[PDB]
C-alpha cells in the first residue's frame, strides 16, 4: 500500500484505461453511503486490481469521478461531480498522484472528458448543456459552447485533428464540431429522432466515420460524408453506455451496456464474443497494449474482469 | 430579510456541506438524497439485486435539520416520459422510491424538473404519489423562464436559431407548467420554482407568470454581471425582475458554481440582500394591508347583521375618509345657507346609519369650520352601537344631536332634513344595499334636500390568478352546494394577481332617487378587450363615489384615494377557468337581483367562451334586507 493511497477503494468502478506501456488506470466513485466521493489508481500489474494494496499508485477526490482519460504517459484528465475538470499528474516515481489543477468552470456535474489529438488540449461536457475546450497547459478555458439543448452525454475528440471532436446530448442532436468553422458544430446524423445518442467512437482508420450507441441498445456505424445511417445492429437490451476500438489493423468494437453485459464486434457489427461476467453496470474498457486480444472491463459490481478475445 | 437556499448537485459530506453553506448565509440547502448519477434497476437482473444501501443514512441529520434545512432534488436520469418503455418503467419505481424518502425524511419540499413539453407521466407518478398518505410536503416544479432550446448560441450551422418574433412559441414554458398542473388538478401542494436565464424574455412571457403560485426562483451564478469593484451584480432589467419577486416574498435560490472567484459566495447572497434593503418603502396603504395579501374574507353586511365593536374601530381609524364627508358637509353648508342668514338659518342634517358617531363628529367640525348652525339627528339601528351615541351625547354633543335607535326605513322623523348623510358603502359600492336603505329615508328629505354620498358606480375588471381560484377552491364546507364557494363575492387584498383588461363602470346609483318608478335591480354587459394570453379566472370589483360635487372617494386603482384603506376591492370568482387568447373579447355579464328580503347578484361570462350563470337566484349568496 502506497502513501496517500486509501486503505479502500470505492465499490462503484467508472474507468479502466489501460496507458501506452500496459499499466492499468482506475476511476472510481462512492455513489451510496455516508460519504460521496471518488479516487484514481495506477495499476502496473493489471491482474492484481481491483485489491488497494497491490497497486503502484493511488489518491483521492474531493468528490466523484464521473469520466476520465489519460494526457499522455503521466497526466490524467478527471470529470468531477463537484463541476470541476481537473489535471492530476504522475510522480517522476510514479509512487504519488498530485492534484496539477482543479477549475470549476461547469455548473453541474462534468459528465464526460476527451484529450484532442495534440494532446495539449481537451474537450468536457457537462449536464449544464455546456460543452468548454480548454488549454491544459495554461489551465484555462478556451471556448464555452451552449449548442445543445439538454444535458451533453458524450464528448469524443477526433483522433488525428485538433480541431474536430464529437457530442451527443438527450436533446437527441449528434454535433460534429470544427473550431475552425465560424459556426464550429453542424448537425448530422438522421433525421427522424430514432432514440437518445448515448455513446460515441471514432472510428481509428478511417477518420471520416464514427459509432454511435443510443438509449435503446443499438450500436450505428455512420460515414460523415455519404447519405444517413448505412448500418447498425441491436446488440443489447438497455442503454449503450460505451464504445472502444480495438488496437489491431482491421479493429474490433467493444459495447457496454446497462445490461451489466459485454460485446464485441467486427467491422459489420456482427457479434463475436459475449460476456456476462459482471452483476453490475459496465462502465468502461480498454484493449491491452501489449496482448492485442486482452481486454479488461470495470464495473460497479467492483470486478476487473480480463477476457481473451477469438 | 431575504431567505434564500443553495442549489448543489454535488454533496460529498452532507455534515461538512451543509455547514459550509450556512456560513456562507444561506437559510437552506437542496441537494440530491440519492447520488445524481446512481442509476438504478428495477425489473432486470441482476441490476436489480445490487447490495445495498441505496443512499446516505438519515440518521445523519437531526429531524429539525431534516424537517427545515433540506429541499430535496429528483435525481436527472428520472425520466417517466421516455419514449423508452423500459426507462419508463424504471423511472416510475425510481420516482416513487425517491419521493417516499423525502416524505420518509419530512422534507419541507422537493424539487422536481419542467424541462419538456410532455411530462404527463411525470404528473401521473406524482399525483399518485400526493393521493399515498396525505401528507404536508412541498412540490417545486423547476420551470425556465426560456426553454434552453430557444436560448441556444446559434453556433449550428445547418441547424440556426429562428429570429422571427414567435409571441405565443415565447411563452411555451408557461403551457409546459400549466398542462403540468392541469394534470395534478391544481393541488395545493405543487408550487413553482421559476429558472431565470442570462438574458429575460419579453415583458409578455414575463407577465404570464403573474398570478401564478411561485414559490422560489432560481438564479444562476452565469447571469451575474461584474462591476468595476469585481463584485457580482445584476442588469437593471433583472433588478426590476427581482423587485417584482421580492413582492411575491419567494425563496430565492441560487444555483452553479462560484463563477467571481477573487470574491466569495456570499457576494451573491449579499447582492439580493442590497436590493432587498434597497427598494421603495411600504406606503401606509401597504402598511395596512401587510398580512391581508390574498386573504379571502366576507363581506360585511350591517344591515343584516349588527357589527362589532372593533369593526366600528377599523371603520374609523381612516382619517382621510372622514376629511373628504367634512369637506363634503361643509361646501354643503356655505351652498345652501348665505352669509347673510348665518344666524337666522339652522340646517338639519341627519346622519343615517351612525355607527359609533364619526360621521356625527365630521358634521359638526364641519358646521364650525363653515361657520353655520345645524341641527343633527344620528340615526342607528345597532342598538350595540347606540350605546355609544348616548354615551358620546350624554358625555358631550348635548341636545345638538338627537340619537334615534331605529332602522331609517322605519323611523317616523319629526320633521325633514336639508342634508342627510351616510357611510352605507361597501366595496362594490351597493353591496351592503345603501340604495334600499336610502330610498326608505328619502321620504323625509326636503324636497331641495341633499343626500352625502350622492352618487356612485361600481367597476370591473377580469383578472388571472391561479392563486386565488385555488384559495377559493379550497372553501368548500359541509352541508352546502360543493360547489358554492365560487358563486359568492369575496373582500381580498388582491395581490398575486394580473389584471387583464381596464377597469369599467358596472353599476350606479343616484340620491335622491327621482324614479317615479323605483327600481334597484340591474343588467349590465361589459366586454373587456384583452390583449394577452392568460386564464380568466374572476372579476375584480372597485367603487368610485361622489359625496358632494368635486369631493370623491374611490377605490379604483386609476383614481383610487391616496391613503385611505377603508376597502380592499371585492373578488367575483367563476367556477371554470377559461383560456383567453390575445385579441380576444372578455364579454360578462352582471346583474343586481332583488326580492322583498334578499339582494344577490349574478353573472356570467358569454365571450370568448360561455360560463353557467353563477349564484342564480341566490342559492349561494344572499345580502339580508
Ligand atoms: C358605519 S357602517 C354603516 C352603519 O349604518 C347602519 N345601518 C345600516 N343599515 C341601516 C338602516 N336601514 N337603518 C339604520 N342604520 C343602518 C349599520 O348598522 C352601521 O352601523
Amino acid at each position: 500500500l502506497p502513501p496517500n493511497a486509501p486503505a479502500c477503494m470505492e465499490r462503484q468502478l467508472e474507468a479502466a484505461r489501460y496507458r501506452s506501456d500496459g499499466a492499468l488506470l482506475l476511476g472510481a466513485s462512492s455513489l451510496s453511503g455516508r460519504c460521496w466521493a471518488g479516487s484514481l489508481w495506477l495499476f502496473k500489474d493489471p491482474c492484481a486490481a481491483p485489491n488497494e494494496g497491490f497497486c503502484s499508485a493511488g489518491v483521492q477526490t474531493e468528490a466523484g469521478v464521473a469520466d476520465l482519460t489519460w494526457v499522455g504517459e503521466r497526466g490524467i484528465l478527471v470529470a468531477s461531480d463537484s463541476g470541476a475538470v481537473e489535471l492530476w499528474e504522475l510522480d517522476e516515481n510514479e509512487t504519488l498522484i498530485v492534484s496539477k489543477f482543479c477549475k470549476y468552470e461547469h455548473d453541474d456535474i462534468v459528465s464526460t472528458v476527451s484529450v484532442l489529438s495534440s494532446g495539449t488540449q481537451a474537450v468536457s461536457g457537462s449536464k449544464d448543456i455546456c460543452i468548454k475546450v480548454w488549454d491544459l497547459a495554461q489551465q484555462v478555458v478556451l471556448s464555452s459552447y451552449r449548442a445543445h439543448a439538454a444535458q451533453v452525454t458524450c464528448v469524443a475528440a477526433s483522433p488525428h485533428k485538433d480541431s474536430v471532436f464529437l457530442s451527443c446530448s438527450e436533446d437527441n442532436r449528434i454535433l460534429l464540431w470544427d473550431t475552425r468553422c465560424p459556426k464550429p458544430a453542424s448537425q448530422i446524423g438522421c433525421s427522424a429522432p430514432g432514440y437518445l445518442p448515448t455513446s460515441l467512437a471514432w472510428h481509428p482508420q478511417q477518420s471520416e466515420v464514427f459509432v454511435f450507441g443510443d438509449e435503446n441498445g443499438t450500436v450505428s456505424l455512420v460515414d460523415t460524408k455519404s447519405t444517413s445511417c448505412v448500418l447498425s445492429s441491436a446488440v443489447h437490451s438497455q442503454c449503450v453506455t460505451g464504445l472502444v476500438f480495438s488496437p489491431h489493423s482491421v479493429p474490433f468494437l467493444a459495447s457496454l451496456s446497462e445490461d451489466c453485459s459485454l460485446a464485441v464486434l467486427d467491422s459489420s457489427l456482427s457479434e463475436l464474443f459475449r460476456s456476462q461476467a459482471h452483476r453490475d453496470f459496465v462502465r468502461d474498457a480498454t484493449w491491452s497494449p501489449l496482448n492485442h486480444s486482452l481486454l479488461t472491463t470495470v464495473g460497479w459490481d467492483h470486478q476487473v474482469v480480463h477476457h481473451v478475445v477469438p | 430579510r431575504v431567505s434564500s437556499g443553495r442549489d448543489l448537485n454535488c454533496v460529498p459530506e452532507i455534515a461538512d456541506t451543509l455547514g459550509a453553506v450556512a456560513k456562507q448565509g444561506f437559510d437552506f440547502l437542496c441537494m440530491p438524497v440519492f447520488h445524481p448519477r446512481f442509476k438504478r434497476e428495477f425489473i432486470q437482473e441482476p441490476a436489480k439485486n445490487r447490495p445495498g444501501p441505496q443512499t446516505r443514512s438519515d440518521l445523519l441529520l437531526s429531524g429539525r435539520d431534516w424537517n427545515t434545512l433540506i429541499v430535496g432534488k429528483l435525481s436527472p436520469w428520472i425520466r417517466p416520459d421516455s419514449k423508452v418503455e423500459k426507462i419508463r418503467r424504471n423511472s416510475e419505481a425510481a420516482m416513487l422510491q425517491e419521493l417516499n424518502f423525502g416524505a420518509y425524511l419530512g422534507l419541507p419540499a422537493f424539487l422536481l424538473p419542467l424541462n419538456q413539453e410532455d411530462n404527463t407521466n411525470l404528473a401521473r407518478v406524482l399525483t399518485n404519489h400526493i393521493h399515498t398518505g396525505h401528507h404536508s410536503s412541498m412540490f417545486w416544479m423547476r420551470v425556465p423562464l426560456v426553454a434552453p432550446e430557444d436560448l441556444r448560441d446559434d453556433i449550428i450551422e445547418n441547424a440556426p436559431t429562428t429570429h422571427t418574433e414567435e409571441y405565443s412559441g415565447e411563452e411555451k414554458t408557461w403551457m409546459w407548467w400549466h398542462n403540468f398542473r392541469t394534470l395534478c388538478d391544481y393541488s395545493k401542494r405543487i408550487a413553482v420554482a421559476l429558472e431565470i436565464g442570462a438574458d429575460l424574455p419579453s415583458n409578455h412571457v414575463i407577465d404570464r407568470w403573474l398570478g401564478e403560485p411561485i414559490k422560489a426562483a432560481i438564479l444562476p451564478t452565469s447571469i451575474f454581471l461584474t462591476n468595476k469593484k469585481g463584485f457580482p451584480v445584476l442588469s437593471k432589467m433583472h433588478q426590476r425582475l427581482i423587485f417584482r419577486l421580492l413582492k411575491l416574498e419567494v425563496q430565492f435560490i441560487i444555483t452553479g458554481t462560484n463563477h467571481h472567484s477573487e470574491k466569495e459566495f456570499c457576494s451573491y447572497l449579499q447582492y439580493l440582500e442590497y436590493l432587498s434593503q434597497n427598494r421603495p418603502p411600504p406606503n401606509a396603504y401597504e402598511l395596512f394591508a401587510k398580512g391581508y395579501e390574498d386573504y379571502l374574507q366576507s363581506p360585511l353586511q350591517p344591515l343584516m347583521d349588527n357589527l362589532e365593536s372593533q369593526t366600528y374601530e377599523v371603520f374609523e381609524k381612516d382619517p382621510i375618509k372622514y376629511s373628504q364627508y367634512q369637506q363634503a358637509i361643509y361646501k354643503c353648508l356655505l351652498d345652501r345657507v348665505p352669509e347673510e342668514e348665518k344666524d337666522t338659518n339652522v340646517q338639519v342634517l341627519m346622519v343615517l346609519g351612525a355607527g359609533r358617531g364619526p360621521l356625527v363628529n365630521a358634521s359638526l367640525r364641519a358646521a364650525k369650520q363653515a361657520d353655520r348652525r345645524i341641527k343633527l339627528y344620528a340615526v342607528e339601528k345597532n342598538p350595540n352601537a347606540v350605546v355609544t351615541l348616548e354615551n358620546w351625547q350624554f358625555e358631550e354633543w348635548g341636545s345638538q344631536v338627537t340619537v334615534v335607535s331605529s332602522d331609517m326605513r322605519e323611523w317616523v322623523a319629526p320633521e325633514k332634513a336639508d342634508i342627510i348623510v351616510s357611510e352605507l358603502l361597501g366595496s362594490f359600492a351597493d353591496n351592503e344595499l345603501s340604495p334600499e336603505c336610502l330610498d326608505g329615508a328619502q321620504h323625509f328629505l326636503k324636497d331641495d334636500g341633499v343626500s352625502i354620498p350622492g352618487e356612485y358606480t361600481s367597476f370591473l375588471a377580469p383578472i388571472s390568478s391561479s392563486k386565488l381560484y385555488n384559495e377559493v377552491r379550497a372553501c368548500r364546507e359541509k352541508d352546502r352546494d360543493p360547489e358554492a364557494q365560487f358563486e359568492m363575492p369575496y373582500v381580498v387584498r388582491l395581490h398575486n394577481f394580473h389584471q387583464l383588461s381596464a377597469p369599467q363602470p358596472c353599476f350606479t346609483f343616484s340620491h335622491p332617487n327621482r324614479d317615479p318608478m323605483i327600481d334597484n335591480n340591474r343588467y349590465c354587459t361589459l366586454e373587456f378587450p384583452v390583449e394577452v394570453n392568460t386564464v380568466l379566472h374572476g372579476f375584480a370589483g372597485y367603487f368610485e363615489t361622489v359625496l358632494y360635487q368635486d369631493i370623491t372617494l374611490s377605490i379604483r386603482p386609476e383614481t383610487h384615494s391616496p391613503g385611505m384603506f377603508s376597502w380592499f376591492p371585492i373578488l367575483f370568482p367563476i367556477k371554470q377557468p377559461i383560456t383567453v387568447r390575445e385579441g380576444q373579447t372578455i364579454c360578462v355579464r352582471f346583474w343586481r337581483c332583488s326580492n322583498s328580503k334578499k339582494v344577490w347578484y349574478e353573472w356570467a361570462v358569454t365571450a370568448p367562451v360561455c360560463s353557467a350563470i353563477h349564484n342564480p337566484t341566490g342559492r349561494s349568496y344572499t345580502i339580508g334586507l
